[PDB]
RNA sequence: CGCCGCCAAGGUAUGUAUCAAGCUUACAAG
């Protein structure tokens, strides 16, 4: 999900999410690769992938 | 082949499918001029369709021909007119696949066109719709052809210069004698006569179809204009006039009595 | 594609057998979760057995769930009738629709109807609950007789013979 | 709700901005009002990159609602950051990003002909999305001041109206 | 009445559409890359033969072409209402440009596709019983005593004073 | 092409204002445009934004505005819904054969809704066949194939919806956009159709080629394979369209005659499905001698099965030894069946877009063998038509004749009968010289 | 095309006339040049009659 | 050793005279 904060106007006008993301570059780049990992054994393993219907 | 299929008649019956269809391909044809023979044939065979219980085949080509008149080759758009001229006799007016509502829109810009056999048959058309089917326009449209039809005089043929008074005649009697009337005596001024005695003579026309008083008080009025060529003009038209008219002209002899003399 | 479904899935399905044919209607049991319990509670108790179909506007709706067959008659297993649960995502844009039926407020009773084409007037006035599956609402649209003898109800009218509950979700007991 | 402020501000109503933010004619406008409504690219620049982000939320909303899952959805929204300008016609109206675009393009050759090293396959599937939203951020990082200026003396010459002989 | 298939799996797709697929064109493995691929594959295998004379088929006798739509993606489609329609040669039969007006030359006055639309939302003297209703030469019925006054007053009919001349009948 | 009269002599000699008289002639500039509309507008170079016409379906993937002025013209006069109207009034007056079915007992022309012939996202139907009782209809299959298991839902009333599309090079293959659109409407919930059967018929204008894919109750697949390839033969508003293209494109014939086209089975060979002939008349044959001892007796030479292929002069030429004309029984009563497993092996061992999607046999004595032996393969049409080949005559001519008489094995050749002809002239032409050459050399 | 640079022309134009009214536009332009003339020159002889 | 991928204006006039929603303050007030 990533619930994360916002600021909104009391119009209900606009909804700004307020956070700069600020990931540890180690654990960032290996959760990468850790996905990277389980979705190639995804693709390979999928008896045929559809992908989305795109609007 | 127009004497032999009027022959045969209605024993003809299981041969229209080979002839429409030789006709319809043979109106392709590289351009090469044979396919005014194949809409003289139309025109020629659109007699023995109606006697032999035959409006479907003749739905069928009417709507063909109605865009063959988008022709370069005047001779070939004349034979097309000439088919699509005897198709409107054949069937009537009333009921015919490209209706009157939207063909004679097709003939207004048809008309600007300076060969002869087109005008001729582009006027016999107009003459027909515009007595039979007036009733199919804006009657702006008539207006703005009655503009047309004195261009469509100063033609070389007296063919057209006859049938295009006749048309003035008809639109008179669809939209009334007050509009093509100062069309036609703003016409009295050109320095040209087969332009001037031929409106003189649509003068008669829209005279006597619908009743002189209605063209007589203006008619009258302009011999006050002081040109050579309108008095004349007015003069020869009350010259035309008294012609057709004949024996009305017990009404109106002490209304020009003054303008003789 | 390019056709797009444009309404949120189903949960729960309830075979109903009236004298026009086999109707199964499955509903959306987490978009309106009170009126689809009155309805598979009602269908449990075997509640709607012989009760007729005593209006049909066709090309509208057709209305049933009255077992006193003039129209005013339904008691849901609230006691109290309960309150309407609107959805975004469920109108009335086409037919096969199943909707509880109003008299204004926060009124709905046993008394529900489907709808037989498109019925745009009655947006958020009634509470959608559930949609007809294919190759039956043929079988509903049997129930759209022009016999109507009047306004409303026929000569007729099909009564709900059976009343089956094809899946069950949230458990309940009958009374 | 905001771009269709400013047509129902501008009293067009011939105009219908819908919901996956296209924008079209239902009338075969005639001249004067031809004219009155055409928009700039403070307009369509906007009305894109909202088109972007509608595409993206609405793949994100589209796993949530759980009808799609969650290597479905990354494969997905790495197609969204890899074939924008097929798919949103947001060059169209400012075309310096047609480089971002092909700079999507090229990259996607990196990263899809390491997937399928190996026995892997040459179809759908490459759901490794984070080096096409990148750029598309990056061009965002540039495109706040930018069209944020255009929006303002838009909304400028909408609420006070344009000076004829002033500048 | 059709009977149901009596089972609780609900109507339609699992994924209510989200892989919605494009099929209108010819499919994956009959399509003309597919068979491009094959042919060039084919050309690969066979290198170190030369001449076999097996055939195997027209093309392989040595991506372009249709190409394939991408199947993940509905097009974004408008009306373009606007018709490219000389007004002047619509409604005059005469264009100033002639031949060199970038617009049709139609006079075809049909109706749009959005009027299309938004039309598709959308006795009698004595006033008495006829007391014997009798005529007279032309049409003129009248209670038969009541028409004999009548004569009595003015000797022509009361409708149109047309001459009866003597002549009433029923 | 044009020839007629840019040079136009003294035109008629006008008085063209200024813009009539220096500007660019439009008209030959927009009907080069019209004439690559196919490869000028290809629905997937990108597959993004695509505008349709309004009163027609043409989609114009592109900003190109002469192209739209260019067909804009040829469907001028609301001809999309006339073409609509015109196919399907002409198919529902076909359907005046009612009790050739197992009934019909009305065909209801449904109310003349407007709008419905372009309406491409949603569809109605278009005429509804009410019966009797069960009509026991089929699973939804093409009008293409042969099989027709014919085992669903017995139902009472039919429909029929016609659906129009236009060309453009990428996807003009209507076998497959009448089923994917067909599966479209009726799994959609927007349709009002009013029963789960029925059919929709897909027709392709630009390109004009014609298809469907619905279920099928007994008497109707044969009957509208007929009834609509005679309105694609003969049709009054889609052949205006026809000639509004031609009137539109400046393009002319010149033959003096209709080059040699009617409802022969010559015409629909060379509609891009692939048909094959087949010659079987000379499997058996026998030779004529005088031997050592003046007694005559018969000799079962080698023989041969001829197939053909009309739209590339591929010849498949099989060769039947000598040596399978011992040990069998019947001889001249079993080839019929050794002859179809053969055809079937060679539909197995071409590929997969070359095998015929129609097989023309001669004189009828293997329709039930091919069908029996076709198991594997549904939708092959088997036919015996009345383009009775002289393939016999190939048997005069040396290098099939010798070729034919010296084998020592089913050897199974192929030759190739439209040598060069292809370079210059089209199969049709080719064909109707070989037919000649084989029927010459056939009575003499 | 060159909307810029091509031959221009305005819509609704009506288009240039025949030769009948262009050279009676031609005979009244000639009068009116030869009015003002006979105007400048003061000529007290010329007379216009009932008939032009 | 492998360029390239395209929107808008420029044409179907504008200028007047009566007839509502859009938008605008919800105010100063014997
Ligand atoms: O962009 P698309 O045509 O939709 O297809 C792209 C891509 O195209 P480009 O390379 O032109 O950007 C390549 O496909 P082709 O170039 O062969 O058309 C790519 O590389 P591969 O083809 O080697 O994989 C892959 O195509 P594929 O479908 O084979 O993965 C991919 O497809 P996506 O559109 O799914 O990214
Ligand atoms: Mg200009
Ligand atoms: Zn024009």
């Amino acid at each position: 999900i990533r619930d994360v904060p916002v600021l909104y106007h009391i119009t209900g006008a606009i909804s700004f999410v307020n956070e700069i993301p600020w990931v540890i570059e180690p654990v960032y780049i290996s959760q990468w690769g850790s996905m990277w990992i389980m979705m190639r054994r995804e693709k390979r393993d999928r008896r045929h992938f559809k992908r989305m219907r795109f609007p | 082949f127009g004497t032999v299929v009027n022959a045969l008649g209605k024993r003809v019956k299981p041969y229209l499918p080979q002839i429409c269809g030789t006709v319809l391909w043979r109106l392709n044809n590289k351009s090469a001029k044979v396919r005014q023979q194949a809409a003289d044939l139309i025109s020629r065979t659109a007699v023995v369709m109606k006697t032999c219980q035959e409006e479907k085949l003749m739905g069928h080509l009417g709507v063909v021909l109605y865009e063959y008149l988008g022709e370069e080759y005047p001779e070939v758009l004349g034979s097309i007119l000439g088919a699509l001229k005897a198709i409107v006799n054949v069937i009537g007016m009333h009921k015919m696949t490209p209706p009157i509502k939207d063909l004679l829109p097709r003939l207004t810009p048809i008309l600007k066109n300076r060969h002869e056999k087109v005008q001729e048959n582009c006027i016999d058309l107009v003459g027909r719709i515009a007595d039979r089917g007036a009733e199919y326009v804006s009657a702006r449209e008539w207006m703005r052809i009655c503009f047309e039809l004195l261009e469509l005089l100063k033609a070389h043929k007296k063919a057209i210069r006859r049938a295009t008074v006749n048309t003035f005649g008809y639109i008179a009697k669809a939209i009334g004698p007050h509009d093509v009337l100062a069309t036609l005596l703003n016409n009295l001024k050109v320095q040209e006569r087969q332009n001037r005695v031929c409106t003189t003579v649509a003068i008669a026309i829209v005279a006597e179809t619908c009743s002189p008083f209605t063209v007589l008080p203006a008619l009258m009025n302009e011999y006050r204009v002081p040109e050579l060529n309108v008095q004349n003009g007015v003069l020869k038209s009350l010259s035309f006039l008294f012609e057709y008219i004949g024996e009305m002209g017990k009404d109106y002899i002490y209304a020009v009595t003054p303008l003789l003399e | 594609s390019n056709i797009y479904i444009q309404e949120p899935p189903t949960n729960g399905k309830v075979l109903l057998k009236t004298t026009a044919g086999d109707i199964d209607i499955e509903l959306w049991s987490k978009e309106a979760p009170k009126a689809c319990r009155n309805f598979i509670q009602l269908c449990l108790e075997a509640y709607y057995d012989n009760t007729i179909f005593h209006r049909v506007v066709p090309g509208f709706i057709v209305q049933g769930g009255d077992p006193t067959g003039t129209g005013s008659g339904g008691e849901s297993i609230y006691g109290a009738p309960f309150k309407d649960e609107f959805h975004s995502r469920l109108r009335f844009n086409r037919r096969g629709l199943v909707a509880m039926a109003n008299a204004g407020s926060h009124d709905n009773g046993s008394q529900f109807f489907f709808t037989l084409g498109r019925a745009d007037e009655l947006n958020n006035k009634h509470t959608i609950f559930g949609k007809v599956t294919g190759d039956t609402v043929y079988n509903m649209l049997r129930l759209s007789e022009v016999d109507i003898d009047d306004d409303e109800r026929p000569h007729n009218p099909h009564k709900i013979k059976s009343c089956e509950v094809l899946f069950n979700p949230f458990d309940d007991i009958i009374p | 709700n905001m771009l269709n402020l400013l047509i129902h501000r501008k009293n067009l109503n011939y105009l219908h901005l819908d919901y996956n933010f296209n924008l079209k004619p239902v009338k075969t406008l005639t001249t004067k009002e031809r004219k009155k409504s055409r928009f700039g690219n403070a307009f369509h620049l906007c009305r894109e990159v909202l088109r972007l982000t509608k595409l993206v939320v609405d793949s994100h909303v589209q796993y949530r609602l759980g009808n799609v899952d969650a290597f479905q959805l990354a494969d997905g929204l790495q197609y969204i950051f890899a074939h924008v300008g097929q798919l949103t016609g947001m060059y169209r109206y400012k075309y310096k990003l047609m480089r971002q675009i092909r700079m999507c393009k090229d990259l996607k050759h990196l990263i899809y002909y390491r997937f399928n090293t190996g026995p892997v396959g040459k179809g759908p599937g490459c759901g490794f999305w984070a080096a096409g939203w990148r750029v598309w951020l990056f061009f965002m990082r540039g495109i706040t001041p930018l069209l944020e200026r255009w929006l303002g003396n838009l909304l400028a010459r909408q609420f006070e109206g344009r000076h004829s002989k002033g500048v | 009445v059709y009977k149901s298939t009596r089972s609780a799996k609900p109507v339609g797709p699992e994924d209510m559409g989200a892989t919605a697929v494009y099929e209108l064109d010819t499919e994956k493995e009959r399509d003309a890359q597919a068979i491009f691929e094959r042919s060039q594959k084919i050309q690969e295998e066979l290198r170190g033969k030369e001449d076999d004379k097996i055939y195997r088929g027209i093309n392989n006798y040595q991506r372009k072409g249709p190409i394939r739509a991408p199947e993940h993606l509905r097009a974004t489609v408008r009306w373009d209402y606007q018709p490219d329609i000389c007004k002047d040669y619509k409604e005059t039969g005469f264009c100033g440009f002639g031949d060199s007006c970038k617009f049709l030359h139609d006079r075809s006055d049909y109706k749009h596709g959005w009027q299309i639309e938004r039309e598709l939302d959308e006795c009698f003297i004595c006033r008495q019983s006829f007391q014997n209703p009798v005529v007279t030469k032309c049409r003129h019925y009248f209670c038969e005593s009541c028409a004999l006054q009548h004569f009595r007053t003015t000797p022509r009919c009361y409708v149109c004073d047309q001459q009866t001349n003597g002549v009433f009948n029923p | 092409w044009e020839k007629a009269s840019g040079f136009e002599e003294s035109m008629k000699w006008k008085k063209l204002t200024n813009a009539q008289r220096s500007g660019l002639n439009q008209i030959p500039n927009r009907r080069f445009t019209l004439w690559w509309s196919p490869t000028i507008n290809r629905a997937n170079v990108y597959v993004g934004f695509q505008v349709q016409l309004d009163l027609t379906g043409i989609f114009m993937h592109g900003k190109i505005p002469t192209l739209k002025i260019s067909l804009i013209q040829i469907f001028r006069a609301h001809l999309w819904q006339k073409i609509h109207e015109s196919i399907v009034m002409d198919l529902c007056q076909v359907f005046d054969q009612e009790l050739d079915a197992l009934e019909i007992e009305t065909v209801q022309k449904e109310t003349i809704h407007p709008r419905k012939s372009y309406k491409m996202n949603s569809s109605c139907a278009d005429i509804l066949l009410f019966a009797s009782y069960k009509w026991n209809v089929s699973r939804p299959s093409l009008l293409a194939d042969s099989k027709d298991v014919m085992d669903s839902t017995t139902t009472q009333k039919y429909w029929i919806d016609i659906q129009l599309r236009w060309g453009d090079y990428d996807s003009h293959d209507i076998e497959r956009y009448a089923r994917a659109k067909f599966l479209d409407y009726t799994t959609d919930n927007m349709s009002i159709y009013p029963s789960p059967t029925g059919v929709l018929i897909a027709i392709d204008l630009a390109y004009n080629l014609h298809s469907a894919y619905g279920n099928w109750f007994p008497g109707s697949k044969p009957l509208i394979q007929q009834a609509m390839a005679k309105i694609m033969k003969a049709n009054p508003a889609l052949y205006v369209l026809r000639e509004r293209i031609r009137k539109g494109l400046q393009l002319y014939s010149s033959e003096p005659t209709e080059p040699y086209l009617s409802s022969q089975n010559y015409g629909e060979l060379f509609s891009n499905q692939i048909i094959w002939f087949v010659d079987d008349t000379n499997v058996y044959r026998v030779t004529i001698h005088k031997t050592f001892e003046g007694n005559l007796t018969t000799k079962p030479i080698n023989g041969a099965i001829f197939i053909f292929n009309p739209r590339t002069g591929q010849l498949f030429l099989k060769i039947i030894h000598t040596s399978v004309w011992a040990g069998q029984k019947r001889l001249g009563q079993l080839a019929k069946w050794k002859t179809a497993e053969e055809v079937a092996a060679l539909i197995r061992s071409l590929p997969v877009e070359e095998q015929p999607k129609q097989i023309i046999v001669t004189r009828k004595g293997m329709l039930d063998p091919l069908e029996v032996h076709l198991l594997d393969f549904p939708n092959i049409v088997i036919k015996g038509s009345e383009l009775q080949l002289p393939f016999q005559a190939c048997l005069k001519v040396e290098k099939f004749g010798d070729l034919i008489l010296k084998a020592t094995e089913p050897q199974m050749v192929l030759f190739n009968l439209y040598d060069d002809w292809l370079k210059t002239i089209s199969s049709y032409t080719a064909f109707s010289r070989l037919i000649l050459i084989l029927r010459a050399l056939h009575v003499n | 095309m060159d909307f810029q640079h091509r031959p221009g022309g305005k819509t609704g134009s009506g288009g240039v006339a025949s030769s009948s009214e262009s050279n009676r536009d031609r005979r009244e332009r000639l009068r009116q040049l030869a009015l003002e003339t006979i105007d400048i020159n003061k000529d007290p002889y010329f007379m216009k009659n009932h008939l032009g």
